[PDB]
């Protein structure tokens, strides 16, 4: 089947090499574009724009269906974010900017006044409970050889 | 030696019979649901004989058994501690569940796999038996990840379905991001009280449980899809009605709840974390059921309403009132299974569309559907003396005279109207007004299973609010004397919400156009959480496993530290080495400088 | 706008081939065929029973159902986790162990038949 | 001990002597037949390890893994007739006398009572795996992983062997024995902190440790699938029983002088299990999850601790077992599809039943399922490592979560989803593959019934 | 459910475009290719459909769609997407 | 190849229609709405211009992204619906009839004897339909992914085979 | 009109407010006319090796064998080490690792400090 | 109507 030579290699310096690079992954020279090769070693891998396989168009017939790809076409080299499952880069109906100012501002939000909460909290006008045997000193856990200190309930 | 002891534990061995037999499979694959439902109906009348006896005599007993291990002075058994909780809870999962299993026999009917579909509700079901059940923390364990696993499968049901296996992954991270808890109080139990015993935990007196109660709090979240950890319920509606019904309405969401009870003694003596679930329980009350109301789907409605419910639970656990949230489990599963059942019912009677802007004009068309929910829906909402009134009201008015968090009470009660409001969106858009549904209509529940199965919960929705609440031993101190202004706040603000949601449902039948509200947006939305924190989050975390951690660390620098550099500094010092010349004259040269310098300044003669 | 001549030709003998193959996938009357299967003595005995399906025949059906559920997935199971927990593991220390007997005062108790006495006078209040 | 070595060793002839196609059938059935005179083992005694003689000797720590070597066996054997069928009699039967070399040797070692019979057949196993990864190996890159393979370990055994001559000039005897009763407190010199470091870095190579663990990703991936196994299941628990062992001398260095390793594990956990969050190739994921489950016996080892160790043996042999199995079930899938890419076989739930199912408690063992003894070893460690420090739940129960993600994301791609369109060369699975994965899961859950016969001598 | 075929097909197909008020009772043949016999409008045909689709309760591809104009080749469409064999 | 300026506009028209359904819900709403929407839609007939049809739709496209629903009415069997690829773990392919064993295959005799008979006919079709492929095969490459359809009598299209032999849409 | 709706790479730009799809060029009618060209090559290949009779085994794709060739050992052979790549290796290398080391350490002083004095409570604590 | 259904063989 595929040759050595077919096998990804270095970064296209020279444009002939870009288009013999971009005859290897099955695409033109106007579409082909290396990775910004800042030493992190991508080679001639060529960089797609962020599309999950969810962006691509359902209706449309794959070679594989449920990841939306036709044979040969060359895969994203991040195609492991971007499957159906993994991470989606749908356009949301609301700008991400929007997205994020609503939902931080609710959330801190509902923390600042849930602290104003606690700050001025809410009880009943009524006192406090009342409980016999020196405040159950005995059963609460308490040592029956250290006698419980004075504690009465009164009346009226 | 009371038989009490016995029949009791039967309920846990009769139930697993059918795990062992479908192994057999000598069973025709045919007759196998039916077999499976009658042995859980057994189930159910045996689970009876332990409840009577609690009401009779009120005894609480623990069956330790065989020894697992001693682990030097730790002695983890198989022991099924059991109290009020168990011996109520027993009997009303199991009238749930056999419920479900008759309605799952009507609904997942030309599934090849149904046979399949009942062993792993069978499975699911003993898991969440040993849950309840379970006098060591390992247990508990035991039932907190095998009811996860379950749920994994089942809610991926489908199997093939692209979106449902996202929804199985999705609710074992969010568990399991909440067993980060568990096993932190496991470890702190362990460590600082020398045991997982639930005996041992309360009569030790871990008075200062701030660590383990903060744990037990994120394990309760993780499981009860509380605010931070929702959104796997509402994702988890693309498996079949039944799994939604049984599952994911009040008999595994609930065990993030039953979690905390069942620590209620500890919970107690700590007040931070009791405060922390008056936040928790406040929040998940409201902004999952602000994020009900704009929704168009019963399955996503109807989760949400029990994440709201599950949000409710939460309040009344907070203020020292632990049994009557128990008493809230209860008959939040007696109505909560009939509406996903109900709504199961409406489903697939015309043919399998879910989108409540569609259905329309139910009323007539299905009597006893449009009967079930209404009884449902008003037993959620209020209703006195009907199920709901023997829990909400009661917990809305024990939170309301209480030193809470002043803006956690506002919640609950803005939340209590927000029962009401999605409560008259089922209504209103489904049952009510004229019909939408494709021409040829397929309108039918005449099948026995559907109605028999619905009536038994009904009869349950109707009387078992009643009989368990004047039957139960009082296990709370009660609240006689407040003012009448906010006794009756309960029912105002339901039926308050009862008004402007008609109101403004019946806005839509108003001819004139409906703008496009931003805060509809917001809520209809889910709320922003999901299209931000299950999309800014984890592209982060694969982007750094990829760009580093993979690339950058492993095989890039972690190569070339050791192995490439010594590599190169070998080859290196072997090109130099092993290139002479061949000419007699360096070499002899070599050696004259080597006999010179060893004779010499090395000092190789002292 | 509309198949092409040989589109609409294509989708003629497509639609076509697709009637006749999914024609094949149909059943005769005969499959499937299989071979029989080991009879069972109770089994035949119902077939012989039911021929007559009179109402009365049916209960006695649906009962003898019932009742071998009833002993071999409840009679049994209950004998040998009551033997278990009579004989066995309630033969050891603190293995079985309940609430203490919640008595209340003015009643009596039986393992030595004294009487916790009365509530004494209560300071009679009334609503 | 020689009731089992004998015959292993009086097996090779067996094998050699065998005739054409009889080779696979009598060797299966007598590697069995030792496995089960290896079980006449696990009863050990109170606290004395069941020393037999001055050459041999064992314990509860090499109880259970000695057995699991000897029940390995087999394993690798009913695992290799698949691609070694078209082959000449004579390279089969060298394969099987190999692998035969190979527990030979893992036997004696696990016996051993001396450190430097220890150390002899602790590297010797080198010479049987690299020879079966090289000849038999089905890939190019094989060739680099056999030199990647040899240098790492025994970059990190050298070292050693200095040190135990130096023990044995200077404190004596060199056996498990003595060591143990004569226990010296090791001082902070910087000349102690090098021999902690020489006595230890061999052992963490194997393991391995984050970092010396490039090794498992180049060998793992193309090792033949017998071969996978062994070095996957053993060979890794192999650096894992020195590390007790040799940690009878080593202390009170060992609180000070454990720091980088317990950060470089404790990190590279989080790091390690964030790579299976992302692999292309099946058999690269195992092999990465091999070392996080690894690097939690590296800190359960290191903190030195009764509940740590217990759960280090239980969590050794456990992942073993089940990191065993997994490579079994990359080999069948690689097998239909003649290739190792995660998305080219998908949706197999579906064309093969019974597999999804053998996958399936695969993962969830993979995943510590409780009562599964991979959680009693991975809980255990949490609980020794909290009351270590309460900081150590953050990363190490983060494990889990990671953990999580990636065994289902394994699941999803491969059994659920659609199956592959051009995929049709998939036939019904035969029964030895069906059968073999069935002799890994029934020991693994029939085991959690008793981990008390799992659990070391600490317990 | 009882499974649809052509008879159902084309009566239900014929039925929704009977109902359509501008498409002539009469003019009503299988075989009839829109706007060069019935007067409908490109805006028109894009939103029969719609129709075409409630009535079976299916989606209709608008690649599909656009290619689909006649009563004759709904009715073939739809029974080979909802696999009608008959 | 490329959605030209009519084709987009009708994809607008039913895209909005479909969004409108979600907000209009009452049918009675609905015959309003989508006729003014009708109506505005037949009014810029005579826009002549083609840029100006352009700039009709360059505000139609966000005014539709204003108003856009944000749980849009999709339909159950379709991407997006409930109901999507839920019944496809079932729909196992044919080729996997091949690899069944004699007593499986002698349950079905008819059938799997009818599937023989399928079975030739494609072996006999292959080298007719790709011989058929290549001889009226457009130069430098295939240019329209669309194949030519059976020419003559008795041939078989090219490529039909996984086509008409497709697992049904509910195998069950 | 209602604010835009901005882009982000998370949240991504819909191919119906793109201002690029508007103006179709003349330069662009033959840049996206060999999209079905070379898709159909691709295509036509692939469907006449899948309804092959012949074939038996599975169609290999070479660009998921480049995809998984690329995303493996041919990484290397084009790793330049340079002042990103350097400082990207030691932040998320050595960085971490000493920060963990930083905050047990610091807190495992102190661990011991309170049990040197006996300010902690471990009277129930003895497993361990 | 019943018809044929596809499924991968269970025999083995
Ligand atoms: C009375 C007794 C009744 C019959 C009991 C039969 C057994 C039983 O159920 O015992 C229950 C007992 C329960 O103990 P018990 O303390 O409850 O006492 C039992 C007696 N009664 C019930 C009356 C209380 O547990 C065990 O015996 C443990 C069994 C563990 C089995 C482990 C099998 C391992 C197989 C390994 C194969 C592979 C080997 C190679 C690989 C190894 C790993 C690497
Ligand atoms: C308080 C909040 C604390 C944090 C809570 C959890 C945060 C979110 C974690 C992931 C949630 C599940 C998930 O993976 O969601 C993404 C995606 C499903 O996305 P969804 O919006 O449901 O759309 C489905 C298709 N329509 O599903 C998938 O992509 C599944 C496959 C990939 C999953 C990768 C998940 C990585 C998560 C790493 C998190 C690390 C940081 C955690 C910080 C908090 C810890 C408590
Ligand atoms: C003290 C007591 C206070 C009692 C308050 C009671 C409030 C009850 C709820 C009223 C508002 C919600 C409502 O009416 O929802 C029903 C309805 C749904 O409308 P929509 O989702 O747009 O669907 C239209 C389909 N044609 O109509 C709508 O208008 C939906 C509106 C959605 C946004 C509602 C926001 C409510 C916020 C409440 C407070 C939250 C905390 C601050
Ligand atoms: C790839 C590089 C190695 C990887 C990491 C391996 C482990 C790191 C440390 C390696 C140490 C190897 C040498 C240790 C031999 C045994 C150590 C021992 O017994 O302890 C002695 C430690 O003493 C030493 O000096 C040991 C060597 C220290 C390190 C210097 C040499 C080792 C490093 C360079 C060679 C190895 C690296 C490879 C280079 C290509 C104690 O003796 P003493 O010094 O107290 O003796 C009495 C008196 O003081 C006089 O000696
Ligand atoms: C109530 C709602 C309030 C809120 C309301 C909100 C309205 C938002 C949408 C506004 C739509 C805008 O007015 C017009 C646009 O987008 S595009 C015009 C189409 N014009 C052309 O593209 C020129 C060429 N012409 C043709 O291609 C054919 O004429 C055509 C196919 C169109 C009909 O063919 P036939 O059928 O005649």
């Amino acid at each position: 089947h595929v040759t050595k030579d077919m096998f990804p290699g270095p970064y296209p310096k020279t444009p002939e090499e870009r288009a013999a690079a971009a005859k290897k992954y099955n695409m033109r020279v106007e579409d082909y574009e290396p990775y910004p090769d800042d030493g992190m070693g991508y080679g001639d891998y060529p960089k797609l724009p962020d599309r999950s396989q969810q962006e691509r168009d359902p209706w449309y017939d794959w070679d594989h269906p449920d990841l939306r790809l036709n044979w040969g076409e060359p895969i994203h080299w991040d195609l492991d974010m971007y499957i159906r499952n993994r991470v989606d880069t749908s356009p949301t109906p609301v700008s991400w900017n929007t997205m994020c100012k609503h939902l931080s501002g609710f959330v801190a939000f509902m923390l600042f006044m849930f602290w104003v909460g606690e700050i001025y909290p809410s009880y009943q006008p009524v006192g406090p409970k009342q409980y016999p045997y020196n405040d159950l000193y005995l059963e609460r856990g308490g040592d029956p050889t250290k006698e419980p200190e004075p504690v009465v309930h009164y009346e009226i | 030696m009371n038989p009490f002891a016995s029949l009791t534990l039967t309920t846990l061995i009769i139930l697993t019979i059918p795990i062992m037999m479908s192994n057999s499979n000598i069973y025709k694959t045919n007759l196998y649901p039916n077999y499976v439902k009658t042995t859980v109906s057994y189930a159910f009348t045996l689970s009876l004989v332990p409840l009577l006896m609690f009401m009779h005599t009120g005894q609480e007993m623990i069956i330790s058994n065989w020894h697992w291990m001693t682990l030097q002075t730790v002695e983890l058994s198989l022991s099924f501690k059991m109290d009020y909780f168990s011996v109520m809870f027993i009997p009303v999962a199991l009238f749930v569940t056999w419920s479900i299993m008759e309605f799952s026999m009507w609904y997942m009917h030309s599934d090849p796999f149904i046979n399949r579909f009942f062993k792993y509700l069978v499975l699911f079901l003993i898991t969440m038996m040993i849950l309840v059940t379970a006098n060591n923390l390992f247990q508990l364990f035991i039932g907190w990840e095998g009811v996860g696993i379950m749920s994994f499968l089942l809610i991926g049901w489908w199997h093939g379905r692209t979106d449902a296996n996202t929804a199985a992954l999705q609710a074992i991270l969010y568990n399991r991001i909440g067993d980060i808890g568990f096993v932190l109080s496991m470890a702190w139990f362990l460590t600082h009280s020398n045991a997982w015993d639930l005996q041992q935990i309360f009569m030790l007196n871990n008075e200062c449980p701030n660590m383990p109660l903060i744990g037990l709090l994120l394990a309760a979240a993780g499981k009860s899809a509380q605010f931070g950890l929702h959104p796997w319920l509402p994702s988890a509606m693309e498996g079949p009605t039944p799994v939604s019904a049984l599952l994911h309405s009040s008999t595994m969401v609930v065990a993030g709840v039953f979690l905390l009870i069942r620590f209620y003694p500890l919970m107690e003596t700590n007040k931070l974390v009791q405060t922390m679930t008056l936040c928790l329980g406040a929040i998940t009350t409201l902004f999952t059921a602000l994020c009900a109301i704009t929704q168009n789907d019963i399955k996503k409605i109807v989760a949400f309403s029990t994440s709201s419910q599950l949000g409710l639970m939460m309040v009344t656990i907070g203020i020292n009132q632990p049994h009557l949230a128990f008493l809230h489990i209860c008959m939040h599963a007696f109505f909560k299974a009939m509406l996903f059942m109900c709504s199961g019912s409406i489903i697939h009677s015309l043919n399998d569309e879910q989108d409540i802007r569609k259905m329309g004009g139910l009323y007539k068309a299905m009597p006893f559907t449009t009967t079930a929910l209404i009884i449902g829906s008003l037993a959620l909402t209020g209703m006195p003396y009907l199920t709901g009134f023997y829990s909400k009201d009661l917990i809305i008015e024990a939170v309301n005279m209480s030193y809470t968090n002043a803006w956690a009470l506002l919640m609950t009660l803005i939340a209590t109207s927000l029962t009401a409001a999605y409560s008259t969106r089922i209504i209103f858009f489904a049952f009510l007004g004229k019909p939408r549904f494709p021409p040829l209509v397929l309108i039918n529940e005449n099948n026995p299973l559907l109605i028999n199965s619905i009536k038994r919960l009904l009869i349950g929705s109707i009387f078992a609010g009643f009989i368990i609440s004047n039957n139960i031993p009082p296990m709370t101190v009660p609240n006689t004397t407040m003012p009448l202004y906010m006794k009756m706040t309960a029912l105002i603000v339901t039926i308050m919400g009862f008004m402007l949601a008609l109101e403004l449902n019946n806005t839509t039948y108003y001819l004139k156009f409906k703008y496009p509200s931003q805060t509809y947006k917001f809520s209809n939305m889910l709320g922003y959480y999901p299209s931000i924190m299950h999309r800014l989050p984890t592209y982060h975390n694969l982007s750094m496993s990829q760009k580093s951690a993979s690339s950058l660390l492993d095989l890039i620098w972690l190569e070339t530290i050791l192995p490439k550099t010594t590599s190169f500094i070998q080859m290196k010092m072997s090109i130099m080495v092993s290139n002479q010349k061949g000419l007699i004259k360096l070499y002899f040269l070599s050696f004259l400088i080597t006999i010179m310098i060893s004779m010499t300044l090395f000092n190789y003669h002292e | 706008s509309g198949y092409t001549p040989d589109e609409k030709l294509r989708l003629q003998q497509l639609r076509e081939l697709r009637r006749r193959w999914l024609k094949d996938q149909e059943l005769s009357p005969r499959e499937p065929v299989l071979p029989p299967r080991r009879v069972w003595p109770m089994e035949q005995f119902w077939n012989k029973f039911l021929q007559d399906g009179a109402p009365w025949k049916n209960v006695i059906y649906k009962t003898y159902r019932h009742s071998i559920f009833a002993v071999t997935h409840v009679l049994i199971p209950v004998w040998i986790i009551h033997y278990y927990l009579k004989y066995h593991v309630t033969a050891k220390p603190y293995t079985v162990v309940e609430r203490k007997p919640r008595i209340f005062p003015g009643d009596t108790i039986l393992e030595t038949g004294e009487v916790i006495p009365l509530m004494k006078e209560f300071p009679d209040q009334h609503h | 001990m020689l009731k089992i070595i004998i015959p292993t060793t009086m097996l090779l002839p067996m094998t050699w002597m065998s005739k054409h196609n009889m080779i696979w059938i009598n060797a299966t059935v007598h590697s069995l037949l030792i496995s089960l005179i290896s079980l006449s083992l696990l009863n050990q005694l109170g606290e004395n390890s069941l020393n037999f003689s001055l050459t041999f000797f064992s314990d509860s720590l090499s109880a259970p893994l000695l057995v699991l070597t000897t029940w390995l066996l087999p394993l690798m054997l009913m695992a290799s007739q698949s691609h070694l069928s078209k082959e000449t009699t004579t390279r089969k039967k060298l394969y099987i006398t190999m692998l035969i070399l190979l527990q030979l040797f893992l036997i004696m070692t696990f016996t051993a009572t001396e450190l430097i019979l220890f150390y002899i057949l602790f590297e010797a196993t080198l010479v049987p795996t690299l020879i079966i990864i090289t000849r038999w190996g089905n890939q190019t890159e094989r060739l680099n992983a056999g030199l990647y393979f040899l240098f790492y370990t025994l970059a990190g055994s050298l070292p050693l062997l200095v040190a135990l001559v130096y023990i044995q000039n200077t404190t004596g005897s060199l056996n498990f024995l003595i060591i143990h009763y004569w226990s010296h407190p090791l001082s902070n010199s910087w000349s102690n902190i090098f021999m902690w470091l020489a006595c230890i870095m061999a052992f963490m190579v194997k393991m391995p440790l984050y970092g010396l663990h490039l090794w498992l990703p180049k060998a793992h991936v193309e090792a033949p699938i017998a071969g996978s196994m062994v070095l996957a299941a053993v060979l890794l628990k192999l650096g894992g029983y020195g590390m007790m062992r040799i940690t009878t001398i080593l202390n009170p260095l060992t609180n000070y002088m454990a720091y980088p390793f317990l950060m470089l594990s404790m990190w590279g956990m989080i790091m390690t299990s964030s790579i299976c969050l992302r692999q292309t190739d099946l058999k690269s994921l195992i092999a990465y999850s091999s070392v996080s489950h690894m690097a939690l016996v590296i800190v359960a080892i290191m903190i030195q601790t009764p509940w740590s160790f217990m759960g280090a043996t239980a969590l050794m042999i456990a992942h073993g077992l089940t990191s065993s199995m997994l490579f079994c079930l990359a080999n069948t899938n690689y097998e239909r599809v003649h290739s190792r890419t995660m998305i080219l076989a998908r949706g197999l739930q579906t064309l093969l039943p019974l597999m999804a199912t053998w996958w399936l408690m695969a993962s969830l063992t993979n995943l510590a399922l409780p009562p599964s003894i991979n959680l009693i070893g991975e809980l255990f460690i949490i609980t020794a490592s909290f009351s270590w420090s309460n900081i150590t739940i953050i990363l190490m129960g983060m494990n889990m979560m990671i953990t999580a993600l990636y065994s289902l994301y394994m699941l999803i791609t491969t059994q659920r989803g659609k199956y592959t369109h051009h995929i049709n060369n998939i036939k019904a699975s035969f029964t030895r593959e069906n059968a073999l994965m069935a002799l890994h899961i029934l020991p693994l859950l029939l085991l959690t019934l008793n981990p008390k016969m799992i659990l070391g001598p600490l317990y | 459910a009882p499974p649809l075929t052509l008879e159902a097909i084309k009566d239900r197909v014929l039925y929704v475009l009977k109902l359509y008020d501008k498409i002539d009772p009469e003019k009503l043949s299988v075989n009839s290719h829109f706007m060069k016999d019935l007067g409908l409008d490109s805006l028109d045909q894009v939103e029969i459909i719609m129709a075409m689709e409630d009535e079976f309760g299916f989606e209709i591809p608008d690649i599909d769609a656009e290619k689909l104009m006649c009563p004759q080749e709904i009715v073939d469409y739809i029974a080979d997407k909802k696999d009608v064999y008959e | 190849a490329y959605l030209t300026h009519q084709q987009k506009v009708l994809r607008l028209y039913k895209r909005a229609l479909r969004h409108l359904e979600s907000w209009c819900v009452h049918r009675d709403k609905y015959r309003y709405f989508a006729c003014l929407m009708r109506a505005r839609f037949d009014e810029h007939k005579n826009e002549k211009d083609m840029v100006k049809a352009t700039q009709l739709l360059r505000q139609a496209e966000e005014e539709f992204w204003y108003g856009q629903h944000p749980q849009p009415y999709i339909f159950p069997e379709s991407p997006g619906g409930t109901s999507y690829e839920r019944y496809e773990c079932y729909k196992v392919p044919e080729w996997c009839l091949d690899d069944w064993h004699p007593s499986e295959k002698a349950m079905y005799p008819d059938y799997f004897a009818k599937r023989e008979q399928w079975k030739r006919l494609r072996r006999e079709s292959w080298e007719r339909e790709v011989k058929q492929l290549q001889e009226e095969t457009p130069p430098g490459g295939p240019r329209t992914e669309a194949l030519p359809p059976a020419r003559k009598e008795g041939d078989l299209p090219p490529l039909w085979w996984h086509i008409v032999t497709r697992p049904r849409e509910r195998p069950m | 009109s209602f604010p835009k709706y901005k882009p982000s790479r998370l949240a991504t730009l819909p191919a119906t407010l793109d201002p690029a799809e508007y103006d179709i060029s003349p330069e662009t009618r033959k840049a996206q006319a060999e999209r079905l060209a070379i898709r159909s090559r691709l295509k036509r290949e692939y469907l006449l090796q899948y309804n092959d009779p012949n074939r038996l085994g599975v169609i290999e794709d070479p660009a998921l064998i480049r995809w998984t060739y690329a995303r493996s050992a041919n990484i290397y052979p084009n790793f330049r080490p340079t002042p990103k790549t350097s400082l990207l290796g030691a932040l998320f290398g050595i960085g971490p690792l000493f920060f963990w080391y930083y905050v047990f350490k610091t807190d495992r002083d102190k661990k011991e400090k309170l049990i040197q004095e006996g300010k902690l409570d471990q009277t129930f604590n003895i497993s361990y | 109507k019943r018809l044929f259904i596809i499924k991968p063989s269970g025999f083995y």
